[PDB]
């Protein structure tokens, strides 16, 4: 329960190319633009708003197929690529390092188990 | 609706509706229900890429259900594997 607050980062039309590498891919200022100063009930209703905000900007949207952009709509993490999937963790992923979102990364679920297993 | 064990089963007209329930599996509140469908269409199609077929299509083909029938009867066909049932 809290505000996010943050500035982002410019992406390129390839943003989550680097997901699956070092702290994953940055909020998009864009984005972050969009739901800074406004209040989340929980990290879970941050999510949902962050990828749905995703769904609606034209330059970040054309980077996914129909149906990834239809999970995003309704506020779900698209589907990674099948070789940047951990068991049932098959979808993109927020990384932390009250809802900062210049701490907030976007990570596939193998990457995300390294960062914490230290790699 | 129907999950038929395998891709013989299906016509192609049936396999869309399969790709249409997913679709609508997509929208739902939770994966719950669409992660079943998605094991069961990486099981008959057995397509090394799986799931990528439906969310991570090339571009050489169409982002539809009739791309992605249309590539899984060009490599099947390809691979020697049985094709959609014709009927
Ligand atoms: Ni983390």
């Amino acid at each position: 329960p809290g505000k996010a607050t943050g500035k982002g980062k410019p992406v390129n039309n390839k943003w989550l190319n680097n997901a699956g590498k070092d702290l994953g891919s940055p909020v998009p200022d864009r984005i972050a633009n969009k739901l800074r100063d406004k209040e989340f009930k929980s990290f879970d209703d941050f999510r949902k708003k962050f990828w749905e905000e995703v769904s609606k900007d034209p330059e970040l949207s054309k980077q996914f197929s129909r149906n990834n952009n239809d999970r995003m709509k309704v506020g779900k993490a698209p589907k990674t690529r099948t070789q940047d999937v951990s068991g049932k963790r098959t979808s993109f992923e927020l990384h932390e390092e009250v809802y900062d979102m210049d701490n907030i990364s976007v990570v596939t679920p193998k990457r995300h188990i390294d960062i914490h297993r230290g790699k | 609706m129907e999950l038929k064990n395998s891709i013989s089963d299906y016509t192609e007209a049936e396999f869309v509706q399969l790709l249409k329930e997913i679709e609508k599996e997509n929208v739902a509140a939770t994966d719950d229900v669409l992660d079943v469908l998605l094991e069961h269409f990486v099981k008959i199609t057995e397509h090394p890429d799986g799931t990528d077929l439906i969310y991570y299509p090339s571009d050489n083909r169409d982002d539809s259900p009739e791309g992605i029938v249309k590539e899984i009867k060009e490599w099947r066909a390809a691979n020697g594997k049985p094709g959609f049932k014709q009927g």
